[PDB]
């Protein structure tokens, strides 16, 4: 394809009910990416006190929907980035289960 | 059907 976005967010259903507005692509292994969960503590956009700032930057895509852009036929740009994700973490095991923000 | 962590490594989890 010509825009990772376009085909990613396609492909991973992110387009099937409606345009996700924005999402983040993760490209580190899965074992780094859970083993946030035991990083730093920080608190989460919407108030609640289980997310965790990666302490390594980590490498990431960004997709934002663009202004054209129209469900059914979704459109989206793609920004590469290396930053720290924070992450929301549930359960038992305790794992990735939000993407709440990258700085 | 779909767990938490398996919606998140959906929408989230390219290696």
């Amino acid at each position: 394809s010509s825009n990772y976005c376009n085909q990613m967010m396609k492909s991973r259903n992110l387009t099937k009910d409606r345009c996700k507005p924005v999402n983040t692509f993760v490209h580190e292994s899965l074992a780094d990416v859970q083993a946030v969960c035991s990083q730093k503590n920080v608190a989460c956009k919407n108030g609640q006190t289980n997310c965790y700032q990666s302490y390594s930057t980590m490498s990431i895509t960004d997709c934002r929907e663009t202004g054209s852009s129209k469900y059914p036929n979704c459109a989206y740009k793609t920004t590469q980035a290396n930053k720290h994700i924070i992450v929301a973490c549930e359960g038992n095991p305790y794992v990735p289960v939000h993407f709440d923000a990258s700085v | 059907k779909e767990t938490a962590a398996a919606k998140f490594e959906r929408q989230h989890m390219d290696s």
